[PDB]
This record gives C-alpha cells, structure tokens and sequence, in this order.
RNA sequence: GGGUAGGUGGUAAGAACCUCAGAUCCGGAGAUUUCCGAAUGGAGCAAUCCGGUAGUUGGAAACAGCUAUCAUUAAUUGAUGAAUAAAUAGUCAAUUAAAGCAAUACGUGGUGAAGUGAAACAUCUCAGUAGCCACAGGAAAAGAAAACGAAUGUGAUUCCGUGUGUAGUGGCGAGCGAAAGCGGAACAGGCCAAACUUAUCAUUAGAUAGGGGUUGUAGGGCUUGCAAUGUGGACUUGAAAA
RNA sequence: CCUGAGUAGCUCGGAAAACGUUAUUUUGAGUGAAUCUGCCCAGACCAUUGGGUAAGCCUAAAUACUAAUUAGUGACCGAUA
RNA sequence: GGAGAUGGGGAGCUGUAGCGAAAGCGAGUUUUAAAAGAGCGUUUGUUUGUUAUUAUAGACCCGAAACGGGUUGAGCUAGUCAUGAGCAGGUUGAAGGUUGAGUAACAUCAACUGGAGGACCGAACCGACUCUCGUUGAAACGAUAGCGGAUGACUUGUGAUU
RNA sequence: UGGACCUAAGCUGAGGCUGAAAAGCGUAGGCGAUGGACAACAGGUUAAUAUUCCUGUACUUACAGUUAGACUGAUGGAGUG
RNA sequence: GGACUGUUUAACUAAAACACAACUCUAUGCCAAACCGUAAGGUGAUGUAUAUGGGGUGACACCUGCCCAGUGCUGGAAGGU
RNA sequence: AUCAGGACAUUAUCAUGUAGAGAAUAGGUAGGAGCAAUCGAUGCAAGUUCGCUAGGACUUGUUGAUGCGAAAGGUGGAAUACUACCCUUGGUUGUGUGCUGUUCUAAUUGGUAACUGUUAUCCAGUUUCAAGACAGUGUUAGGUGGGCAGUUUGACUGGGG
RNA sequence: AAGGGUGCUUGACUGUGAGACAUACAGGUCGAACAGGUGAGAAAUCAGGUCAUAGUGAUCCGGUGGUCCAGUAUGGAAUGG
C-alpha cells in the first residue's frame, strides 16, 4: 500500500469532528517521500521514507 | 551527521572546526565527502586523531594528484567522431571520460566533474577543477571520421 | 494378534463356489491407492489434450510401449555476468520451507455499515454490533511493577461471585457503567545488550564467537578475599516398570 | 564506569481507559530532555512526602467450546412431530 | 458428595438513629442571632416458596413498502468491439468525364459515356401504424386483413466487454 | 467440422507498479474462430449410418534406406500472403 | 406543426419529443483541457487549436431591441476585515 | 546553497528643542557660582546636521594666548559653564530574521532522448535533456463546494390545502 | 373616600410562618402570630408596593460577587459545593 520501504506502519484510519461535531470517517497518510540510499551489496536504488525514520537514519549515518 | 568538514573546504573558506550547522542535508549531508561517526567521542578527545586523520588524507590526495597529473600529462586520452564533412556531428559527454578512467585503472568519482558538456571535434586541452591547489589538466583527441 | 464353523455387503429364494490341515469377522501394521483437484510442464471447457528431459525396449529411423523428472515464491550456496573496467542487477544450477483445504466453536490483529431508542433527529445509543480479511492454536491472548494505591497496605498474570449499580459519565436526555478490597480455582519466574575483558573480522568494525548480566529489602561493571561441593527447572535421550 | 533515545514530555487531532478526551497508555505531523543527588507514579501543576526503576524478549497453571470417537443418560418429541 | 439434600465456607444485605451537599453533630440535625419557628426524626425485623404486576432481554404473537453489507448477472435487452452473410425483382439515368457547335480564352448549349443518389416501387427480411377477434385465449402480448422501411444511421449471426 | 498450424476484439499474467487487507493494473509470455492455410471423387451395401463399411479410381504431407543430382542454409531480413 | 432518411416508453400509446447536417458561445498550447479511480494505470490520443470538451438552438431566407440594478464569470491591487 | 535590495527592530554614533521676554535658539530629573587652556585662543570660508529663516553642537585651511554677556552682572511660571539621568526627529557602526527579485544543482520531478537487462511500447539500472527548491505528496487550518450522505418541513381544522 | 395638597421619610425590611384558598402536577392566593431592627406620628397602631382582579419561560448550560464548606499522600493552589 502507501506504505513506506524500509519499515511498515499502517495509514492511519478514524474519526474526525466538525465545528458541530460530526463524526466522520478520515484518514491520515504518513508522511513518505522518496530518498536515494547507499550500502554495500547493492540495495542503492530509491525507496520510500518516513521522515520519522528519515531523523533516524540522518543521525545513525545509514546514508 | 558531524558537525566538523571532512577534508574539502566549501564556499568561501570556513576553518577545519566544529562550525558547520546542521540544516540536515542542506550542504552537509548533500555532500557525500563528510563524516559519519559517533559524536561523544567528537568533542575534544578525538579532534587531535581527527587531525592526523586529516594530515593522512591531505598527504594522500597530494600523492594521487600527482600522480595523476603525472599519468594524464603522459598519456592523453583519445576518441572518436562522426563528422558532417567537416563538421563535427558526433557528441562527446563525460560519461565518456569517466569510463575511460575506470578503464586505465584510476576511477574518479561523481563529485569533482562540474564542467559543461563538450560539443565540438578535434584536439581540446581543458584544465578540470578536480582539485583547489593541485588540479590537473586533460588532453583529448577525437579522431574526425 | 483375538479369532470361529459356515461364509461369499443389501433389493437374490438363488446358480456357481470353497470350507474345521482352522476361513470369515474383528482389531491393529502396511501396501495398494486411475484422473481431476493449493496442483506443481503448457494449456484447458474438471476428471481432458498437447507435452520437455534422463534413461529401457521393438525397429534402419521416425514412431510406439515402461519408468521417474519438469510451477511460483522466500532463504542459503556456487558460477556466469551487460550500462559500468571491476562489481552488481540479471541468468543458470543445487539444498530447505509453507504453498492449500476445514468445526457456522472460539482467540488475536486489522478493516468496517445500518436500522432500534430518544414515540422527531444530527451529538449519542445499540457498537468497534453484524459483516469482511489475515493469523496460529487446541487452547489462545495477557503476564512480572516505569504495578497499584493513600494505608508502618499488597508484592506476576488469568478467570468466577461480591463489592455494585458504588464514585460517577452522558443534547446530565436516552442511556452507559466503576476502581481497590474480600471470598475463591491455580499459582515458576526467568532469559538478553551495555559498560568490563578475551580470540576472530586489510582486526580503523562502530561486527563475529566467548566470561559476565538482568537492577530499587538499588544493583551491576572495577580493585580486592573467604567461601560454597549443591538444588530446581521454563528442562536429553537411553532402561525397566506400572 | 553503567542501568534499554529521534526516547519521554510538549503542540495540532485522536484512540483506549466507568470515560464522550480528563489524570493514565498510544500515534497521523512536528518537536526535542534526563544520567542514580537519576528518572517515573501518587485521575491538571508545584513544593513537600511516600511509592516505583520502563522504553528488549519469553512463559504451561485456573478459564470458552465439543464439528468428531467411545460407554452411559434424559419427569426430551414419538413419523402434520 | 448417587453431578442430591446437606455439612463447611459470615465475603457481603436488610433493620439495629438519624439530619443534610458538608465540614460534623447527634434523640437531635439543618435552615436561623436564636436555646425563635419549621422540616426530618424520636427502632418496630430477616430469608425463602408462591401469585400478580412492572424493567430489560424478539417478551401475546402475524404483518409491510423499509436500511445497510455481500453476492450472480450483457445469452433478454442498451451500447460498443473483431469478424461472415444477405438484400429478390422492377424503376430513374445525377454529378463527373467525352465529342461537336460555340466563344480570344472561358462560360453556354446539342449529342455520347456514365451509373451515382441517407433517389422511387415493391418480395425476402426488419419493426409494428390501424379495425375486428380473444382477454381463467392456442399465446403471462397473439390471429386473419391491411402498414411502413425495404441500398443503407440496412438487417443479422458468431465470439468478447461495461 | 476441429486440435496437434496461425490470430482479431478479448482473457490471464512471472517479473514489476499501485493499493488499509483481500486486492487492482499491466510486459515479455501463453490462450483465444466467427476466419486464413490445409491432401478424395463415382458407385454400392445396412431394419438403422456413411465421401468414416466396401468396390474402383486418387492424392498429400511425413520417416528411413537406396539411386541420381546439386552448396546448401535460420529462431534472422525482404516479397507474398 | 415539425425540415426531412431516422431513435423510440419489449407487454397500453409515436409525436408538435429527441435526433440530425448546420448555427452560436465558452474553455483548452501538452504530464494538453476534460473524465474513471484512490492509485498505479487508462480514453481524449499512438490528437495538436481548419482540433477537442462542454453550453444553447436546430434546413434555408431575413433579423435577434434595451438593461451588468441583483446573481454568476473574469480582471484588480490601493484601502477596511 | 548562493546573489542583491529593502524593510520590522536596536546596541554603539553624533547631531537634533525660539509663544511674548530674557538684550540668547529655553525639553524635563541635579552637586551647583567657576571654568575653557598642543583635549593650542580671537579674527578670517563656512560645512556634517538642524534649518524656525535666525543661528546653533563640533571643526579643518590660518592662528597664538584669547577669554567666556550662557559661572559670576541680570533675567523668566522654566536661567545657564564642569558635569551623573532621561524625552521629539534625522542619521547611524551592528546583528536576528523572514520578504521581495535572482544565480547554480547536487535533493527532487518527468509520459526528453539514448544504452543494457531483453532480440520486450511496460518495468529495472545507467547516461542525457527540460525543469528545479518548485511541483507532487503528508498533516494542520482556511476559502469554495446540493456532486454526494443523512435528516427536517408543527397542531386545531364542522373534505383537504 | 382608595381622592387634593402639606410633612417625615423610604416596611417597595431581614428570618419566618400556624391556619386556610383551589387544584393532576408545576403551581399560584391571602394571611394570624413571633424574633431582630427600623420609618411615621406624642403614642395609639400602621407599613411584608400600589383600590384589586392582566403586565412574562421551569430545568439545564455557561457567567459574576460573597460563602460557617471541600481541597485526590501533606500544604495550598487548581478544581469545585
């Protein structure tokens, strides 16, 4: 699904009010953009990223 | 994800220091030359190891430009086109100096080649900025047919 | 093995049978088990066709009989290996897995309606109802204090009554329903990474395999001693017995 | 020397909790502490006081049900059932 | 424990003193300055069996168009797609081109080719425009008699989709 | 009339892409006649069918050997269809 | 009355309805504009403004008067919010 | 990332203030009756700035011991220098910032073109090209939005409305 | 006279309240009499709005002042009654 390429968290699926609150279902996306990464033993090509876990990786240097 | 240069100075000269702000990948994570370690030892207990392992690669890069200076000056590179009569039809990209490097046994990397791509025939000298001090100059022939 | 004198499943009296040199039947243990079918060589319109290979045989050969092999995916391994020199990707080869079906019963997780009521209805209610999907199990989940809680209070968790319809929550409307404690069934706590150190990673590994270690009646790593000769398991197969 | 970090809290909406979002646990987006004199809890919050040591993992025990096999049973109906 | 009464297990519930929302007080409490007044008080029992009623669970029962979720559905039929077949028979003789006159060249006219037309009549075929008949018919949509289209936006078959 | 010979609309789909889940999309690929290619006619028989049984007359595509002759030649390219 | 060849409410009804060539207007310069979905992906379109979508009318002859007060649509950047 | 200008602000920087009078160019808190002197006068051109339309804080080319009418002389509701505090305006070294316009790609987009996988309209990797901090995407919060969802549309009525 | 004007002022009080009124309820009506402490007038006694019968909508919810009130381990605060 949209779903991230290195680790999996579900979309966030719920309710939400209205200024009368209404309750109706949304849903809430997370926040994935596309980020190039390099390693050894190929696996170098784009995937997706969570920028919570794009943080992660930005600090523990896995490129 | 340092806060310190590693051994290629950017825009207008910064000192070798912990000076360089982290946007996150503004500049210094955009270049693929820095840094990639722990930071409790990068405080003050590893500058000086820092800075034999900054005079180890100034001596290095010295000793390879050199060295390749020395390599490209004797042995120029040479290739092909197809001319329009006289008039060079044939392209000529960096694509192909890379490889031809690759081949000879000294790969250069994707991060020093900042010219425009060149469009013509005959012999061409250009003097590639791969270096600050001690850049080297390329020589090339493409053989008009 | 028990194991006997008629038996050969039923519309079939029968006919033809055999039989106490121990059948049949019953219970185990196997073998057999056409084809389809997750279906697995390709397809297919289900029980069908066309097939590839490695051999065997008739034949001069084609051809035709007899066998077994021939899906995809994931992991591991080896080799070839373009853009791109190299390496990859990819390709080929070999090994291992579930792959599927079903008990309308559960359990877990995810997704996710309605009408009913408020004699109206949108907040709400039924309701995370039904339903849909995935998972494994015969039980599952939950489980070891960042627990409770306001007392010199207890010292994994789960389940049953009580507490109790309490304190409360809700267009304070309909409605909704505790938290401890008690009486109880049952009642085991353990295992990791880190500092610290040893051997191995061109030993820059920041990883691999070891000693150690599971923390608040604080404790461990550290320097430095005396001891202790064991007990129970969340636990190995051998041997016998019941 | 050490005690589990893009971690907890916090902001914008939520969900679970008697609970309609309120202490308590969690996240779709952002955020960025602590080092044992620590840190968390004690239905906002502080001081005081008391209790506790997570952010890694596992755990049969009581409990729900018999599609199915065996032996027995029914103040269960007796072929418009 | 014959899944038995029962025995054990006193955890809790009623009444035993109440007043109120309460600090608390107490045969008094609260309202009040009140010892003023007023209110509530001033113990009058518990557990079962039973009947009836009431409360929620479908709650005397039958009844709808309802609503939501899932599922089969293009062979009826609508449209489309690829691909065959067919249109009898009879009519008309356009444009265009040719020739000649003609005109400076054109144009125009007379004769010829020519068979074209969402041109015509009219079987097959397609659809159904009308009267009668039938309306528990032979038929849950028909029958004689006529009708229109009937060479094109013509009909239809095959297989496929939404 | 067909298949082992070939496709049109179409169908499925390794990979791969998208998508809470199931799943949807789609490439090489493989199927898919209503078509194309493709070699049989006359007569006779049976209660019953028949260019399939028989009689006469035929032909084709195949395999091997043999004779004779020649340089042949695709999983590719062109024409054809 | 409508231009007609025609589409028709199977199983009550064929037109003064629709349709049509045509006329008029708006929007659209390539990941066109639009549309399906959610998304991949897909038509438009393996198109390029003499074209497409949408709106309105409906051979042909001749005309289509006024008004932007209100609504819409576009432009607008000064000022209040 | 970078380039430039403007701003919102200010450390520090000096200038900057006339009702009538006071013989004068007076904004409010003061010790206060002396002090300016190579922290080199007066006169000579006047300027940075103020500009009221009259001059001022400072000064250089010159200058060499002059004095200060603004201590003291006296004045006004506010009275003088040396100096501690603070108001209006103009600049103003300096930074924090976003905003206006931009330059570049190396993030990123692509249904630009090419090579290989693969002898494949997809897809994978690589290169190229056009863009390029934008678009798209995520969230929050706006504006718009009968396309859609859910509902509402009272009662008496000497038939109903 | 319940009217006219004159004068003191402001009972157009506080706490109530037996007893009655008429009624499903919500309610609504008068009111003896007492306590405090008042105004009037010497006192008498009157004054619990007018000569009376019309001259308003509960219950939330949210808000203000004060309160002998509570204060999630203690204090406050906060949050409340």
């Amino acid at each position: 699904a949209k779903k991230d390429q290195l680790t999996l968290r579900g979309p966030l699926y719920g309710n939400n009010r209205s200024h009368s609150k209404t309750i109706t279902r949304r849903k809430w996306n997370v926040n994935l953009q596309p980020c190039k990464v390099k390693t050894a033993d190929g696996k170098t090509t784009r995937i997706l990223v969570s920028t919570r876990t794009l943080r992660t990786l930005k600090k523990h240097n896995r490129l | 994800m340092k806060v310190i240069l590693k051994q290629d100075v950017s825009n207008l000269g910064k000192r070798f220091d912990v000076v360089d702000v982290k946007d996150g990948y503004a500049i210094h994570f955009l270049f693929p030359k820095k840094l990639a370690a722990p930071l409790t030892k990068k405080s003050l207990q590893d500058r000086d190891l820092f800075l034999k392992k900054q005079q180890e690669h100034y001596e290095i890069n010295k000793a390879l430009s050199h060295k390749l200076k020395e390599v490209i000056e004797q042995t120029e590179l040479h290739f092909s086109l197809k001319e329009h009569n006289g008039r060079p039809y044939g392209s000529i990209i960096t694509k192909q100096i890379i490889n031809q490097a690759h081949t000879k046994g000294m790969a250069l990397q994707k991060f020093m080649f900042k010219d425009n791509v060149r469009l013509g025939f005959g012999d061409h000298e250009i003097t590639l900025h791969i270096f600050e001090d001690t850049t080297a100059v390329l020589k090339v022939k493409v053989t008009p047919d």
